[PDB]
């Protein structure tokens, strides 16, 4: 299968990215430095780790894949790759497998050393609950990163130059992390006569960074809808990315 | 069993018909050279051989098939212009990666690395490559597997003439094996020794297709009869004015005649017998002035 | 309803001093003569369940060593265990055991009455709405009530309009309210311990009183509730682990998330040297209760230190010395006890959470983490809060944990 | 002169950067918004500490967006090797770039703090126009100097590096270190030691950070409280006057420009 | 006598990347450097431009210092690949180099029509092709009457109509007295316009002088190509005698490498008697001269 033959490239090209390894080291140090100041000084410190991975795992995913489609078009390899025995689906889904296993390893260096810094600095942490509360944490941090991978494939296929792809990847990172929730707070403190505040626990479902925190803070909806809505953010935006990639 | 049978395509985008009634027919072993502008004359027809586009009001037939069948592109090399590969990857690793996609054997990557001459620079990063070093890398993926049709879009840009003459030696090895290739070049002098049939096309239509003897017979261009030391310059200037040929007053005892090449057989008979000469050179009209004439023939 | 002289008291001394021997008794009893009656420890004066068991109408009576059991329950007709009339001035009720479903010690109109060292176990089955008061005091001046033990009554030591009296060293466990105060101007209470109570100290509309050294261990939803207290003094109180809950009746208070101190419309009072430990709210300051001396306390372990839903500035440091805060990430360069930077306990996003509880879902967001940093960088958007210049660096209440 | 002939290019090339004009209008729409919220709340020492913090986050950002590709952006663009075959020196195509990018920062903060002053004199009725002109004149001729430090910082990290994609990593590293990491390293040194590491050395580490010397200049007379400053409350323990704080800001230019020229001289 | 490199043994990193080249260049000659893209060609290219110091050897560009600011007004250098200033215009870029080189600002309008870039002037350089930037890169090179051009691959990525027009611009500059150095790699075609070549490899300058000087210093097999012949396979058997490696590329595409002692009489073997149609006699060209001189360096 050629979905893996182009995925082994993106592991080998992604692990030699100097920009990723700087941030993934800074992600792994800050995941220890939050866990150091949450144990010596478990839901109180796993929530501060959720605010860290809402900052950096969208940023790690957008650093990997902002030049996935348009970076190959400027490099000229994209027009070459379509003349190979390869569909446009297998290039995109193979990049999603290749970039997906990178940040599925960046949480194993990120939270694999953070959960070690909790199991050896609490002295009585009751590790049967730890490896399930971090199992729900490492899985849901990959799924948050896989959304922004599919968000990066949407903005790469639309633009025609690599410089304007980073101008949209910065715009998607600003909008989906800390502009969508600031206009949720602005709909509260500035509008009260026509804004029902009961609607706002449902309005977090239009934001994959918000659905990421709700399954680390455990709510009118149950947990199982939020897992099926986080996977739905992957499946619509990957289908949206394939529809954009078929119009180059 | 023609490799490329372009049968009456009319390619268009909006109101602009970017390719008007092109009809190519590439043989099973010919080396055909597409020459034109950088714009949509050449680069749309080159994309039409590949499955990147679709014939808007015609059809193309690569190897007797449609160009988007996956069995075609398992035996269809391609090297594009100005390609920079993945710079964090390696030289051997990139060709190992492109061998996995084309269905080629992984044992074939070691001969192809040294055939193009990249064994000194394999297992090094692609960012520390030259422009000419990447062109040998991009050539080596076009020979992956056993290709039956190549498209070498500008293979000689930024290459030393040792490696350029080495490249055409690889071409003449390839076309004798039974692999008809396609050149899409801008640099014309040097390529005419190995082009089996030129395919100069301007912006609108397909201008001229034929062999090099087939163009110069049709397109009437002057041959270059340049001599030196016959007896003297003016002592044999008389024969060209009597037979009606434009002759030039060259340096010293030396005769340049830009003849009309109809009499140039019988112009060379009585010239050669009494002629001493130290150093002559008879130049036929090249690919360049043929391209210069066919550009002015269409706008 | 017989009298105390209708029993069999063996007189030890002929100066109106009596001694009741060991043995049970029955029915209500009435003291009409100044008899300093004592009792042996086997004097289980058990009533049948109706009426006030030991009514006292004569002055200067040293009631000592009785063991009372099962009096009435008519709280409207005030079926007490020890009823003390206004004419029974300077009564001493020393070291007594009581078990019954009504009022324990109901006094009214008395002066210099002494209720010392008693153990009052209220009830076990009533729903903390009809158990009756432990030590009820109704407009008494002089009431020296010291080192008693009230358990499982209704609203603990209720006090209504009593002017000058001390409450020293008494332990109050598993009751509705610990100490209730109603219009008790110029009062005092020292060193009391309240455990597992739906409000540790009810301070309603009582002025000019001294609340000193008192302890509140694991009470529910209100550590010290002060309603409309003026010119008071809160020095040395230890309020620990006020967990959430409900009073069950919602009569005078409401349910709370757990507040170690709740200041409601108290204008002037000195709140110094306290220790508010491990609650959900360290101190709740309402908007009507402003400009009072709050300096020297220890706000350690609280999940939220101050709740102040206002925009008026509130300096919390008299004479340049402030409070110790556990989450105060400050330094001390010049080696005094005080910190160098001031401490704002509340952000702007920490007061959007009080106004709108749906922001708790957004409380882990990076934008809130941005907005907590934007306030620390841009003080123009900082609403004027409840800061204190020079907060303390070390714990001042090193003795209150003992 | 040749120093102006290449300054006229960068003055006309930086102003066509659309990424520049976004975050220099963002500096303009925030400096009006802070001064209007500072007028609606009244808070005088809070509108100085918010403007000085606004130019701490943005005037290094506009300076590093301008000049991160000043040397390496011409080297990888091919036009640096061409420029040395013109009648120039390496000291003239650097000082010319410093004058050319410096007049943009002198104009990007004259728009920002210019509309900040007109949103006070047209908003706060009866304000002292003499105290307004002096305090916001001190903001104008010192946010250029903070900008010229990070302009000269960007010439250091452009001549040393050899790729523009990697130059943006160092310019992001310098912006993170001097603005909001050195303020947190000094905070964590003061919190974890509880102010007992050094009672005399710790105010002198503010002079090793030009964003903190910038904050100490504008918060000279407008001290007020202590929690409106933060880690800038160590400036009361500095015995140097305000005029030396100007001179340490010019010395941050001249050391990091002579370092920028000595690096570029062996490019 | 513009460029006079004498005795330069240029080293850096103790490598000695250029050794004892003596490259004199006249006042009207069009030189061509034809080394590789290693340290051979570009070190001598950096040395003439004055941005390098010649270790153990003098360099006299225009009879003066190579880095002196008076001679840099008389130079014009076209670099290899130059994306100039992608946010600037076409005119304002060329106006900027006019103020640097001290040329007249009225020259800027008449250079954007001398070079064919009047249609796309006052547009952004990001909206320019690779060939259009070479037209811009030539336009700054002809600025302020340059007595010494220096063109480093001047016609790569260029249309052959514009390539043929570029050399007619070059031949205009030779008559005016401006020496041109073509640091090129597009060697078929450039030998019709240079005057003296200079092939250098492994640091050492191998050969120098004109094309007739190079053929006199190096006996090369003269190539005799011929297509469209009445005979098909006879020449690959008849013409293998006197060291003639007769080779074809079709039924009749026969190239013949005579040994240049038969350069007049093998044509008498073909055109004296015999009936061909497309006769093509080349001389020893640039490439086979370049091929012979590179292998001599090993
Ligand atoms: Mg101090």
């Amino acid at each position: 299968n050629q979905v893996w033959n182009i995925a082994r490239k993106e592991l080998s090209d992604g692990l030699r990215n100097r920009w990723l390894l700087a941030i993934s080291l800074l992600f792994a140090v800050l995941a220890v430095g939050i866990a150091w100041l949450g144990a010596a000084a478990i839901p109180a410190t796993i929530a501060s780790l959720a605010s860290l991975a809402t900052f950096l795992m969208p940023l790690i995913a957008l650093l990997l894949a902002y030049d996935a489609i348009v970076g190959e078009d400027e490099g000229g390899t994209l027009m070459l790759l379509l003349t190979y025995p390869l569909g446009r689906g297998q290039i995109l889904l193979g990049k999603f497998v290749g970039h997906g296993l990178i940040l599925a390893l960046a949480v194993l260096i990120g939270f694999g050393c953070a959960a070690l810094a909790i199991a050896l600095l609490v002295e009585g942490v009751e590790l049967g609950m730890l490896f399930w509360a971090f199992g729900r944490f490492m899985i849901s941090s990959t799924l948050l990163g896989w959304v922004f991978l599919a968000f990066a494939y949407v903005l790469s296929g639309k633009v025609n130059e690599k410089s304007s792809a980073a101008g949209l990847a910065l715009g998607v990172w600003f909008l989906f992390v800390l502009v969508f929730d600031l206009v949720l707070l602005a709909l509260l403190v500035l509008s009260e006569g026509k804004f029902n505040p009961e609607l706002l626990p449902w309005l977090l479902l239009l934001n994959p960074t918000d659905i990421y925190r709700l399954i680390n803070l455990s709510l009118p909806v149950p947990a199982a809808v939020l897992w099926l809505c986080l996977l739905a953010w992957i499946g619509v935006s990957l289908l949206l990315a394939y529809a954009i990639f078929r119009r180059r | 069993m023609n490799a490329v049978e372009i049968q009456g395509v009319s390619q268009r985008y909006g109101s602009m018909t970017v390719l008007h009634d092109l009809n190519l027919n590439l043989g099973e072993g010919e080396v055909l050279g597409l020459f034109g502008h950088n714009g949509a004359g050449k680069t749309t027809s080159m994309k039409l051989i590949l499955g990147l586009l679709s014939p808007s009001e015609g059809q193309v037939k690569v190897l007797g098939r449609a160009p988007n069948d996956p069995q075609v592109r398992r035996q269809l090399g391609y090297l594009p212009e100005n390609v920079t590969f993945y710079p964090q990857l390696s030289g051997r690793e990139t060709l190992r990666h492109f061998a996995r996609l084309k269905g080629a054997a992984l044992t074939q990557v070691d001969e192809l690395l040294e055939q193009v001459g990249l064994a000194h620079a394999a297992d090094r990063r692609v960012k520390t490559y030259s422009k000419g070093m990447r062109q040998r890398l991009g050539l080596a993926q076009a020979l992956l597997g056993e290709p039956r049709l190549l498209l070498l879009d500008e293979p000689t840009v930024g290459l030393d003439p040792i490696a350029t003459q080495d490249l055409y030696l690889l071409i003449d090895r390839l076309r004798q094996r039974g692999t008809s290739i396609i050149l899409c070049s801008h640099v014309l002098p040097g390529v005419e020794a190995h082009i089996n049939r030129a395919a100069i096309l301007a912006k609108g239509c397909l201008q001229a297709v034929g062999s090099l003897s087939q163009l110069r017979a049709e397109a009437g261009l002057p041959v270059r009869i340049r001599a030196s030391g016959i007896s003297e310059r003016d002592s044999w200037l008389q024969r060209w004015t009597d037979a009606g040929h434009s002759a030039r007053g060259l340096s010293e005892s030396s005769i340049e005649v830009v003849a009309v090449n109809g009499h140039k057989l019988v112009l060379l008979r009585q010239l050669l017998g009494e002629g001493e000469p130290e150093d002559i050179e008879i130049h036929q009209p090249s690919l360049e002035d043929l391209y210069r004439y066919y550009m002015e023939r269409a706008g | 309803a017989p009298q105390s002289i209708t029993t069999l008291p063996l007189q030890p001394d002929g100066e109106n001093r009596w001694r009741l021997p060991a043995g049970e008794y029955q029915g209500q009893f009435t003291i009409e003569q100044p008899m300093q009656l004592r009792c042996e420890p086997g004097a289980v004066i058990q009533s049948q369940g109706q009426g006030s068991s030991l009514l006292i109408s004569a002055p200067d009576v040293l009631v000592e060593g009785c063991t009372l059991y099962e009096w009435g329950s008519d709280l409207t007709a005030m079926d007490s265990a020890v009823f003390i009339l206004p004419a029974a001035e300077r009564a001493q009720i020393s070291n007594n055991r009581m078990r019954g479903p009504g009022f324990g010690v109901f006094v009214d109109g008395t002066r210099d009455v002494q209720v010392i060292g008693n153990e009052i176990d209220g009830d076990a089955g009533v729903r903390s709405q009809d158990r009756g008061n432990g030590i009820h005091l109704f407009a008494v001046s002089g009431a020296r009530v010291l080192h008693n033990h009230v358990r499982n009554a209704r609203d603990g030591i209720y006090i209504d309009t009593s002017n000058g009296n001390h409450l020293e060293g008494n332990v109050i466990e598993d009751v509705r309210y610990g100490v209730h105060y109603m219009f008790a101007n110029e009062n005092s209470l020292i060193d009391n311990v309240t455990r597992r109570t739906r409000t540790g100290y009810a301070l309603m509309q009582s002025r000019k009183l001294t609340v000193t050294g008192n302890r509140s261990e694991q009470d529910q939803n209100y550590g010290i509730l002060m309603n409309y207290i003026t010119y008071s003094t809160i020095t040395g109180n230890f309020v620990s682990d006020v967990q959430r809950g409900d009073t069950g009746g919602d009569s005078m208070i409401s349910g709370g998330e757990g507040k170690a101190l709740f200041i409601y419309n108290s204008l002037f009072n000195t709140i110094e040297n306290n220790h508010f430990e491990k609650s959900s709210l360290g101190i709740h300051l309402t908007a009507g209760s402003e400009d009072n001396r709050i300096s020297g306390n220890a706000f350690v372990g609280n999940q939220q230190q101050v709740k102040y839903v206002a925009s008026r500035t509130q300096e919390w440091s008299v004479d340049g010395r402030g409070n110790y805060w556990s989450d105060y990430l400050g330094w001390d360069r010049n080696n005094d006890g005080l910190g160098d930077i001031a401490y704002e306990p509340n952000d702007n996003v920490d007061r959007l959470l009080w106004l709108y509880p749906q922001v708790r879902l957004l409380m882990n967001s990076p934008s809130i983490e941005v907005l907590r940093w934007v306030q620390r960088a841009f003080p123009v958007i900082k609403s004027p809060g409840v800061q204190d210049s020079h907060p303390l660096m070390k714990l001042p209440t090193e003795k209150l944990l003992t």
